[PDB]
């Protein structure tokens, strides 16, 4: 990155839009869930 | 560190009464189980896992 | 890990195993949080309890793994230490307070598709996504169940696994155990009548306890797997080392600037 680095940010999903099996589960906890 | 069960009478770092440790300073009576005051043992490390395929010995140097 | 389930090839790249060198065995997992820095438990390398006392000499680091066993050969990478910290109020004198230490490797890892950092919270995340109800991500290689009938299948998992938590409210965590509970710590696990289960377990310890923030899309390491009374007991709770709490020492050891 430029000065903090580019910390959790996974090539293989967010950098490829892809979300993973179970994210969605985190995600809605949020939001009641 | 998982605490699990007692195995033997007076052994320490685990389950005695229930899902309770009984620890330092105390000991189990694997009786219902009871959790006393004295020096125990410490149930022993369980070791997991040993099917591990080979890795470059330059690092297990 | 306890009623999780196989982890996607590169869906937890910050991961890391911790590896006895002899006999070979797997001690603990861990986190990547820079290019040189490796996030564990205290637990995994002082406990006296055990006469566990390592030397960076004793262990590798092998990271991006999917992999219990194989040697993941154009993929995981396998590092030397340098040196090691354990937090100096570490209490393994039964609280496993401050459970915490940094390993720094003897050269920096070139990051790659399944070789990436996780983030450290600042204060206003860990203040956003600290609730209870709001569920975390437990990563490891650890045992499948507390216990199983012996030589019949294997309790261990061939590849890494997963489980989503919710964060359990402090009053809760502090009546669950008779073990004292403090600040440095925290509790995750669903509630008996809640339906769900899932625990870290023996070898998942030292682990990563995270968090995605839904506003930036990253993800964040809010635990370290610490301790529990059992795996996956109805009523008991996985504890976490509290890593807001602790990131003044470790900023003071990784003296970044
Ligand atoms: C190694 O150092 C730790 C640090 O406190 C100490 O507790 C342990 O007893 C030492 N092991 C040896 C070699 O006695």
């Amino acid at each position: 990155g430029s000065g903090e680095a580019d910390c959790g940010l996974r090539p293989l999903f967010e950098k490829k839009s892809l979300e993973d099996k179970t994210e969605r589960e985190l995600l809605e906890s949020y939001i009641d869930g | 560190i998982t605490y699990t069960d007692c195995t033997e009478s007076g052994q320490n770092l685990c389950l005695c009464e229930g899902s309770n440790v009984c620890g330092k300073g105390n000991k189990c009576i694997l009786g219902g189980n009871q959790c006393v005051t004295g020096e125990g043992t410490p149930k022993p490390e369980s070791h997991n896992n040993g099917d591990f395929e080979e890795i470059p010995e330059e690092y297990l140097q | 890990i306890v009623e999780g389930s196989d982890a996607e090839i590169g869906m937890s790249p910050w991961q890391v195993m911790l590896f006895r060198k002899s006999p070979q065995e797997l001690l603990c997992g861990a986190s990547l949080i820079s290019d040189r820095w490796v996030l564990t438990a205290a637990h995994c390398l002082l406990y006296p309890p055990w006469d566990k006392n390592f030397t960076e000499n004793d262990l590798l680091v092998r990271i991006g793994k999917h992999s219990r066993t194989r040697y993941e050969r154009n993929i995981e990478k396998i590092s030397m230490l340098e040196k090691i910290y354990i937090h100096p109020r570490y209490n393994w004198r039964e609280n496993l307070d401050r459970d915490i230490a940094l390993m720094k490797l003897k050269k920096p890892v070139a990051f790659s598709d399944y070789i990436h950092p996780v983030c450290l919270p600042d204060r206003e995340t860990a203040a956003s996504l600290l609730q209870a109800g709001y569920k975390g991500r437990v990563t490891g290689w650890g045992n499948l169940k507390e216990t199983w009938t012996a030589n019949v299948g294997k309790g261990q998992p061939s590849v890494l696994q997963v489980v989503n938590l919710p964060i359990v409210e402090r009053p809760v965590c502090k009546d669950s155990t008779r073990i004292r509970i403090t600040d440095n710590m925290f509790c995750a696990g669903y509630k008996p009548d809640e339906g769900k289960r899932g625990d870290a377990c023996e070898g998942d310890s030292g682990g990563p306890f995270v968090m995605k923030s839904p506003f930036n899309n990253r993800w964040y390491q809010m635990g370290i797997v610490s301790w529990g009374e059992g795996c996956d007991r109805d009523g008991k709770y996985g504890f976490y080392t509290h890593v807001f709490r602790l990131k003044k020492w470790i900023q003071k050891v990784i003296d970044q600037f």
